């Protein structure tokens, strides 16, 4: 098993962590091209596999703390740019992939801290460190 | 509690024993360790916090629910609530400055008021929430 | 409790001992300080609040839940019970006037009914909620 | 981190806050137009990202206390109009965006306090004064 | 408690100590107050409610769910069924009279039944719902 | 803040409360007409504002007692119309609109009350009393 | 207020209750058929009212007792009818119209009762009683 | 009333229950064709009735015991067929209809029971035995 | 009955459990081709039965914990395949499909352990070795 | 509790003592109200149920989640469980017959099993739900 | 408790007194009833089970959720936290033999450990669940 | 409790007693067992977990949630908060090396802080999550 802790998704400036992240969640994605034809063994369903495209999603939230790095998240978004993310995991190892900033959302309520919630999604080819 | 816990009560304190009234409602009968004596009897008591750890990868904090008591000697507790309405006058939205990180946040939380013992004594607890970051 | 408390048990209190009914069904014995006598034994009490910290960004009030109880040395406690109608017939949809702010509404909670002790008295507890706003 | 109180949201009449504002929270979109080829390193999906469009909601909640501001969203809302609108990060600073009055609703019960959500979404260029 | 709860426990003695089962099964002993006496040892009791204050904007209403007790000094408790079962036999869809409002609909809730002390007595509380309309 | 029982819902017969009306809830709605351009200064979303329709809806809840207005909203369902409704903000005023009676709903259980919900859509122009 | 036992749901056989009715609700409903216009006063929706079509949904539910009546709605099912059904609101008064039977489904556990839901929309004109 | 765990589903091999039942529900329906006329006395939905098709449904949960009946539902699965299942009400009766086996799942985890829903629905004609 | 621990997923390299499966699910599909006609006994649903296609698909999670199997389900994702799966029910026996990979995520909180879904469905045709 | 409680427990006790197994495990001592005497000490005891109120608009019914206590002096208490486990065989799906109204399904439920006092006996409860209906 | 239970705890405490670790840590104290003596001081104890009635309609099974707690006369409780480990270690995913049906899964839930008394004596419960099957 | 407790109670006894503050703020103060003598009163205290069990199909692990009191006898408590500091510093993301298995993280939890007795002692728990894997 690992720490929570250790897994961190942490954009450019070079890269360092965004200063809340109490919870962080990178998701893979495939959407299953269907090739199912008329003789079937068993008449189970018939899939081809590599051809269909494949994604990634990034959604990582936690308490609105100010940092250099904080700043550049509104800064990708305002100015539109899909930049070098990774998010780490900590035996598998860094992902070093082009995402974008698909939805960012403060909040703050009247007694709670500032929150945020930052959700990625992958904008180009993504990588694996081992 | 955490390590921001050792400074929080010390400043707490500090902002007590500053505000003009509650010096006129109180007097100098603010404290955690009794002062022993005669007992005055209109004093505030300010001890018992517990954490709820709120916290991150990079850095930590924690939320502190200190408990500010009112003890009154008085027959009715009207005198007790206006010594408590200075209390929570002094203390929402304080943004005072810690020894050990800083607080984000002083706000407000359950404020319950009764009779603790022989019905001669009125206890007014004012639970403050105080979001501090490490 | 909260900066209202102060004005709030004062202005309840003056809502009560001026009705008339509750004024021939009690008497003079409303109060929060018993006066030490004979203890008539049909009286109220209004002292046990607790606030439920509802505010805002700009300004704060206070959610008071505060207990108003009714203690009767009769047999039965169909005595204490049309008392206790008298101070819900007093004090639901009340909007009264307050020292410090204003309240907003004053509804209506829970109600539990028992005896207390040796089945020889019998308390009536009521509950009402007092949104009052700073 | 910052105070949940210090991020506020206010409507102009020069710019005041909407009295109750137990509950606030601005969010930014975008739709992630998607640009994929035959040939990707991976098959991974391939986002132009600048190109596709970009928004900001805010919804702001709480008790319904009347102010001269509290009634100008009434007077948005039926003479429908886009004014400025003003969201405050407490670090990142004012937004300064001309919003409009989506979606607003005044709810009360009986032993409750008259309460409202007030939806929003940007009608124009938005600002950032860092 | 509420307005209602004068004529509620009046009335639901009223339709008790009618009912022909339970006078030739308990007697005379359906009281609130004790009678001071030989204590006979088969009564019931009807004091303890609560209010859960269902009301309105244009008028208020209650949900009285009141205790009706069931004691026995039998050896087993199988005689203070049926004499529990002559209580819920009178009172669920009960459609009587208040002199304060009225109420719709007298339901039936939990009814736990148990030895209170040395195991010699039996109590066998029903809680009932009245839901009335002030 | 305003209490939650001045905030009242009410049918013509002279406009009289409806007797349960344990919770209400207007609620105004625009549909945002999107009006996007190639020339944008950060790509922001552009909307017309004004031009868009604009709604209200009320939604009022309670316990089922029978008054000469609970009997009037049976007799606007069963032989279609469009009457004047007004739901009283405590500070703002009055609405008086015409409204419809879109689903209204009659439940009963085998202990609780009888309730119903009141569900109510705008059909005309509104006003404001201020 | 009204009893909640005392508005009853009831099928032909002549009218019975359905044995086990914990809990009942008839529901009224209309489309709102949207007649808006270049030219109007605010801007504000435009409904024709009458036209639009009306409905009603009676869902009663319960513990699932054997009585002559609850085999009947087995036989309105399977040879499928619009028979009269009957809603009695407690002080308005019956309903008296035509529904159908249109799903209903008995559930039963290792340790709870047989219970079914049984729902009913309108199938021809409905009547009241005042 | 009737117990719960009188009725029951039961599959071919000759009716067997299948193992663990802990919540079973036979579920009906009908899509309520609509016959909507110009002329209606008061505008109310007319409904045709009988001419909708009509179905039913079983939805059988609990705990993975293996038998020899258990193993029956595998080998409907695998080898597509329609056979006939028999849900029994226990006042009403057998139901005896030619059900398919739509879903089944096995589920299990850590530390409870290896459990399993099974989804079923009407491939034929029903019955009823009274 | 039968253990939870003992039905288990496992991915080839030979196959091996991945390491955290606190929570595992196979579940099994079909789309019910409808084949309805005019002549109906009582009109109910006319069902074809085998001619319609079938599916299965996985779903586990739990902890991350890295073994030399769990890099494999990076390297079937990253790399797309439809390896050979095995989910053995465990008195069923084991599955032996062609499954791939369709969605993964790993998850990790501030406080928490890293944890992960590992959705999966079948891509060929399955088995069962009884 | 409900009217069909005066019957439920009469039924279920003469379900019990009829049971071969817990014949020759326990004996006669199947009882609510012990008899007095020498105290054999591995009884059982039939009483404390509670009312879950499931009823209907035309009748209504009840849930009996009633208690059945096993005793035993015994230095352990693997003799208590066979005699629970012989409570337990007698009376999930019972179907009984009852002389007011009649049960649909007599389940099971929680059964927790400690010792009572100085550790010298033990009490292994056995909570059973029996759906009446009246 | 249930029919199974009669089997379960004889069943546990023959794994237990059969570990090779445990034998040479605890010794022969492993029981239910306490054999009478000088009270060695280093026991564990296996009675208190609770039943989550697990069931089916065809057959019926049950939850025992048992409690083997560890009592140690030790001035720390390092040693019984090795006696709680070679408890636990004979226990989770057992596969054992029972007299009245079987066991599927001997799981693991919580054990909380602390001082029972006047901090001389140190209790650590470990709760299994043994979902059964009649 | 689950095997690891064994090892988990020994580390982190060991990584107390090697942070410089706290060996300066108490000294060698620091046990599970009490060193008998003369008590010298501003001790820390570190015995009572509980697991929540979060465990695998392939192998299995525990939720240790250890509490730590910090005990002090001075008149007031500020001298318990630094002292609870320099816990609370030396043990979040301690990375600490176990004797069975090891652990994962070892995260912070609540921290409640009051007067035990006669308001003379204060104790102060600290509640921390250890997800240590066997």
């Amino acid at each position: 098993a690992q720490n929570g802790k250790d897994l961190l998704i942490k954009l450019d400036l070079q890269f360092e962590t965004i200063a809340g992240l109490r919870a962080t969640r990178i998701s893979f994605n495939a959407e299953t091209v269907d090739v199912t034809s008329l003789e079937s063994q068993g008449g189970w369903r018939e899939l081809l596999g590599g051809a269909g495209v494949r994604s990634a999603s990034i959604s990582g939230a936690g308490v609105f703390k100010d940092a250099d790095t904080d700043e550049r998240a509104r800064q990708i978004f305002f100015d539109g740019e899909v930049p070098e993310f990774q998010v780490i995991i900590p035996d598998f190892g860094i992902v070093q992939g082009p995402f974008m900033i698909t939805s960012i959302d403060y909040a703050g309520s009247h007694n709670g801290e500032a929150s945020y919630e930052l959700a990625m999604a992958s904008a180009g080819a993504l990588s694996f460190t081992a | 509690s955490y390590a921001v816990a050792g400074a929080l009560q010390a400043a707490v304190y500090q902002q007590l024993r500053a505000d003009a009234v509650l010096a006129a409602l109180v007097g100098t009968a603010v404290y955690d360790a009794v002062p022993p004596g005669p007992l005055a009897g209109t004093y505030v008591s300010l001890g018992p916090e517990d954490v709820a750890d709120a916290s991150d990868k990079t850095g930590a904090g924690a939320v502190h629910d200190f408990v500010i008591s009112v003890i009154t000697d008085a027959a009715g507790f009207a005198t007790a609530k206006a010594a408590a309405a200075a209390v929570s006058d002094a203390l929402v939205g304080a943004d005072l400055v810690l020894s050990r990180g800083r607080l984000v946040g002083l706000w407000f939380l359950r404020a319950k008021a009764r009779r603790v013992e022989k019905a001669d004594m009125r206890r007014i607890d004012l639970v403050f929430r105080a979001r501090v970051e490490g």
